[PDB]
């Protein structure tokens, strides 16, 4: 089997985490106890991917959570699948991370990433062949951003030839009004060019926008975003999870969206999004799913991939249906929007198919683009960054941790340059 | 017209052999390379990650200093 | 005596293997358990099915062959499958992490862990040769093992076994079915790097053959089974001339000499006839000028090429049923006369004609037509060098900007490689244009 090592830290990183294991948990006829209750094959074919198998046959997720404060994880624990995790992969401390990213990362987050390798190391140990690593965390507070880049790296080291992934949640203050949220974004940017291998951006703007605009919902809870969040999870996890022939795993998943190591963070959709008010007056066809899992009111990050290009394509349909009329929409749509995909890289969108639709659904569609539009997410955390740095408002935070100004000053070149190169391949031509 | 018969036949043993001989050392010389060139990579990659640590080190000694004060 | 041994290479090579070698085991007779009950001569004999069969001292027929993959998924399907009495345990062979699409770890990083026990298990097949005659290897172009793994171990095999002639069955890639964007830089690369290593090699463009099952058999969405049924048909038809005997055959090495003129250009266009469905078929008997005719359309060749824009070196027609000469040299004067077929002016232009007698089978379950005689032509046409030409545009759309490079380059791989490798397709398709000229 093909592990893979499931960390998530802080709030955010455990709260989608939580919502995740139990989406694939159902998806896999996995119940809380770790019993399995399905009714297909499929489902337990590749279920070491995700799952450990104990005595008794249980099922417990390879998965480990970290927190610098025990709150979220108590209710985790609590949660519906609470009892699934394995107790001794809880670690967290008693201090929090205060939504600073210099204390999850230098300070408190150093005195307890050591009693997270632990764990690590006992999961990997107990691994066939480990593929990698995926991590679930914002970018926004302390913990998860902070310790968890630090995290990064410190897998990286002992493990330098495996894959890192992550889900990295961007802040917006659509959603929260924590003033170092961009702060703490840039710098963790700063980690996430070098330190992984793929990187799928979950944007609170988007699952904001896509609730109040698309879902009509006046109020969105962060129950809400994570519907969204565990629905694209779900999505972009299926071709590692089930029998597959295309992207069956993280290596020949980057090695089919990553053209350079920097250009590693993808632009999640999903479709059909529909409120539950909307009366679904016939059933969608192929056509319908995708065209609307090309639009940018299903992307999971505010961008719109018709200001840029793309240089990489991965789309999964899930569910019964044409593969002949899949295979004729998807060159339609490449046909039709040739102007947008780098003429540069040929056959350059790759197309799953599963036969397990997604629960409650008929039909699905999971898009993950490498787009070049990518550069207006970044622009954005950039504009809010400077407007705060170019004042120094609120540095005593960091540098009474240790840092200074200089290393603030290169996580803002970094992630412009990122921006730069980004446009670079954007405008290149063939001739 | 025996002087080149035995000629012709030495000549295709010797081109098969040297075909072999060029064969191995060719191959003995990409694994090489390419042993050396992914080792090389590895331990750029974490020489930065050292140096991480390194700061890391440093940003947790600067803290003190002003703390001390 | 003429042994000749199988070598199937990741997944493709894998499964078209599968295919071929359950189309063999009903031509020949030979049960899921390896039981032959028409073979009098018990752990033993020279007949000619024992080129591609050794047989045990209890009656078992076993498939000279190795299958290898880095990953274990799909010969873990051999070893579970219908045919799983048929091989030995140590004839299938599997690491647990592939190549991920790269040539550099099927060449390098992954590769070099198991090539060394891929060459101890074919040195035991070769211990129980009495006159090997070569290797027949199969493999796909653009994954990681088809590509990386498939050229170290041709470069080991040269070692091993110096000029031994080796084959090859090669999966050209076509977007339809294809799985990685980087497919036509492993193309380049193991086309480059096994170039001197091979004898002579057999192209199969998948698009080829998906065209062929859309058109031919009604086959909406071809999937691997439906196309390596197909190739199997053509593998069957290219071997048969080595696994039966009959006044009329004529050696699959035979043909080698006409098919190739010089050391590079040793790559066969291959078209088989008849591609038709059980409910065409049904009282519509195709006649050898029917099927003879149908080699010369385009549409049934085994790689997407315009042989009416190149020159013809060599033409070859391989039949097997019910087929006598009489009808051949027939068929073969009308074509004759209503193609212009273009030869170089350096090249003898007679068809050179095998028959064999033994009637083409098919799987049950499967989509082709049960028929009385079918044919496979092997043409030597310049117009081949197309396909080359389509897969050095995509790497060098790519290579232009070094998309992806940076994956070769962090296993091992140095840029050096690429333009040596792109460089020795150029002078390829040159070589291809240079032998089509007419002599001064
Ligand atoms: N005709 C045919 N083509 C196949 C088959 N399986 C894979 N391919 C083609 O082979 C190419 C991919 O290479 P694979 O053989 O799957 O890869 P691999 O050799 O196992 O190497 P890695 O998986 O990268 O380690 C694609 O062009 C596929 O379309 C098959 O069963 N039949
Ligand atoms: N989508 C989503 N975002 C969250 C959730 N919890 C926190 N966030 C976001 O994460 C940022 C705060 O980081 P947080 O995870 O609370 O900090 P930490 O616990 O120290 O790692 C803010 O931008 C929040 O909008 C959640 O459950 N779902
Ligand atoms: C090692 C070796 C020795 C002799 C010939 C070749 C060879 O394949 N070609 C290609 C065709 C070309 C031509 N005749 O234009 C000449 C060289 C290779
Ligand atoms: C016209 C004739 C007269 C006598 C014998 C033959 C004959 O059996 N072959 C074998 C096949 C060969 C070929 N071109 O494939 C041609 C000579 C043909
Ligand atoms: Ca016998
Ligand atoms: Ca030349
Ligand atoms: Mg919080
Ligand atoms: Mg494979």
């Amino acid at each position: 089997m093909r592990e893979i090592v499931h960390i998530q830290a802080g709030q955010c990183g455990n709260q989608i985490g939580a919502k995740f294991w139990e989406v694939i948990s159902d998806e896999h006829g996995i119940d809380p106890t770790g019993s399995y209750h399905g009714d297909s094959d499929l489902q337990l074919e590749r279920i070491n991917v995700y799952y450990n198998e104990a005595t008794g046959n249980k099922y417990v997720p390879r998965a480990i959570l970290v927190d610098l404060e025990p709150g979220t994880m108590d209710s985790v624990r609590s949660g519906p699948f609470g009892q699934i995790f394995r107790p001794d992969n809880f670690v967290f401390g008693q201090s929090g991370a205060g939504n600073n990213w210099a204390k999850g990362h230098y300070t408190e987050g150093a005195e307890l990433v050591d009693s997270v390798l632990d764990v690590v190391r006992k999961e990997s140990e107990s691994c066939d062949c480990l593929q990698g690593f995926q991590l679930t965390h914002s970018l926004g507070g302390g913990t998860g951003s902070g310790m968890g880049t630090l995290l990064i790296s410190k897998i990286r080291e002992e493990y330098p030839d495996r894959i890192m992934n992550t889900f990295s949640v961007m802040p917006s203050p659509k959603v929260s009004d924590t003033v170092v949220e961009p702060y703490n974004a840039t710098l963790s940017v700063h980690q996430l060019v070098e330190n992984t291998d793929e990187t799928y951006c979950i944007d609170n703007e988007a699952l904001y926008d896509i609730c109040f605009r698309t879902l009509k919902l006046t109020t969105p809870t962060y129950g809400d975003l994570n519907h969204l969040v565990s629905a694209t999870m779900s999505g972009v996890t299926t071709c590692l999870r089930f029998p597959g022939q295309l992207n069956a795993d993280l290596r020949k998943l980057a090695v089919n969206m990553v053209p350079f190591p920097r250009l590693h963070f993808f632009m999640p959709g999903f479709a059909p999004l529909t409120s539950r008010g909307s009366q679904q007056y016939r059933a969608l066809t192929v056509p319908e799913l995708t065209q609307q899992m090309f639009d940018s009111k299903n992307m999971m990050a505010a961008c719109d991939p018709r200001h840029g290009r793309y240089l990489t394509v991965a789309a999964i349909f899930r569910g019964r249906m044409s593969m002949k009329e899949v295979d004729e929409q998807m060159l339609n749509v490449q046909n039709k929007n040739s102007s947008y995909f780098v003429e540069w890289i040929p056959n350059n969108v790759k197309t799953a198919v599963c036969d397990i639709p997604p629960r409650g659904l008929k039909m699905s569609a999971t898009f993950i683009g490498n787009s070049t539009a990518i550069q207006e997410l970044f622009k954005r955390i950039s504009e809010q960054f400077t407007a705060m740095f170019r004042r120094k408002a609120f540095l005593h935070w960091y540098t009474g941790e240790g840092m200074d100004e200089m290393e603030f000053t290169e996580a803002e070149s970094n992630m412009n340059d990122l921006v730069s190169e980004y446009q670079q391949y954007q405008d290149a031509t063939a001739d | 017209k025996r002087e080149h018969e035995r000629e012709v036949i030495q000549k295709a043993i010797e081109e098969n052999n040297n075909f072999i001989k060029m064969a191995k050392e060719k191959l003995a010389q990409k694994m090489e390379s390419n042993k050396e060139n992914r080792e090389a990579h590895l331990a750029a990659m974490l020489e930065r990650l050292q140096e991480k640590d390194k700061h890391a080190e440093e940003v947790r000694k600067n803290k003190e200093l002003k703390e001390e004060a | 005596m003429r042994e000749c041994i199988s070598i199937h290479v990741g997944q493709a090579g894998v499964q078209i293997g599968n295919a071929c070698w359950e189309l063999y085991c009903l031509e020949h007779g030979i049960q899921p358990d390896g039981q032959m009950p028409s073979d009098k001569t018990i752990g033993g004999g020279d007949d000619s099915f024992n080129t591609f069969f050794s047989e045990t001292g209890a009656g078992k027929h076993v498939p000279r062959a190795v299958f290898v993959d880095l990953e274990p998924t799909v010969i873990d399907e051999v070893r579970t499958g219908t045919y799983r009495q048929l091989f030995h345990p140590e004839q299938l062979i599997t690491g647990k992490e592939d190549a991920a699409n790269n040539y550099a770890r099927g060449h390098y990083t992954i590769g070099k862990e198991i090539i060394d026990l891929v060459l101890d298990r074919i040195r035991k097949l070769a211990d129980q040769c009495t006159g090997l005659q070569g290797f027949l290897v199969f493999h796909s172009f653009g994954g990681g093992t088809g590509s990386g793994f498939t050229s170290l171990l041709m470069e080991r095999l040269s070692v091993d076994y110096g000029k031994k002639s080796k084959l090859e069955f090669s999966i050209y890639p076509a977007p339809q079915v294809s799985t990685a964007v980087v497919e036509p830089y492993n193309s380049i690369l193991t086309t480059h790097t096994t170039l001197e290593h091979s004898d002579c090699a057999f192209m199969v463009d998948n698009e080829a053959i998906y065209d062929i099952c859309r058109r031919n058999l009604d086959i909406e969405r071809p999937t691997y089974t439906n196309l390596n049924r197909l190739i199997s048909q053509i593998v069957s038809s290219i071997t048969a001339s080595l696994r039966f005997d009959g006044a009329l055959n004529v050696d699959l090495t035979e043909f080698q000499t006409n098919l190739v003129p010089y050391p590079r250009i040793h790559f066969p266009l291959a078209t088989y006839a008849p591609v038709i469905s059980a409910e065409k078929a049904y009282h519509e008997q195709l006649s050898v000028a029917e099927i003879t005719n149908a080699c010369f359309e385009p549409a049934n060749q085994m790689v997407k090429c315009d042989p009416r824009h190149g020159k013809y070196m060599a033409c070859c027609l391989l039949y097997r049923g019910d087929v006598v000469p009489k009808d051949v040299n027939a068929a073969i004067a009308t074509i004759k006369t209503k193609r212009s077929i273009q030869f170089v002016d350096w090249c003898p232009t007679g068809f050179k004609v095998g028959i064999n007698y033994q009637p083409p089978t098919v799987v049950p379950g499967g989509d082709l037509a049960k028929v009385q005689r079918a044919v496979c032509m092997l043409s030597n046409t310049t117009a081949i060098a197309e396909a080359w030409a389509r897969l050095d545009h995509k790497f060098d759309l790519m290579y232009a900007k070094r998309a992806f490079v940076h994956w070769y380059v962090g296993e091992g791989m140095e840029e050096g490689e690429f333009s040596e490798a792109r460089e020795d397709m150029a002078a390829l398709e040159k070589d291809y244009e240079e032998v089509g000229v007419d002599s001064v």
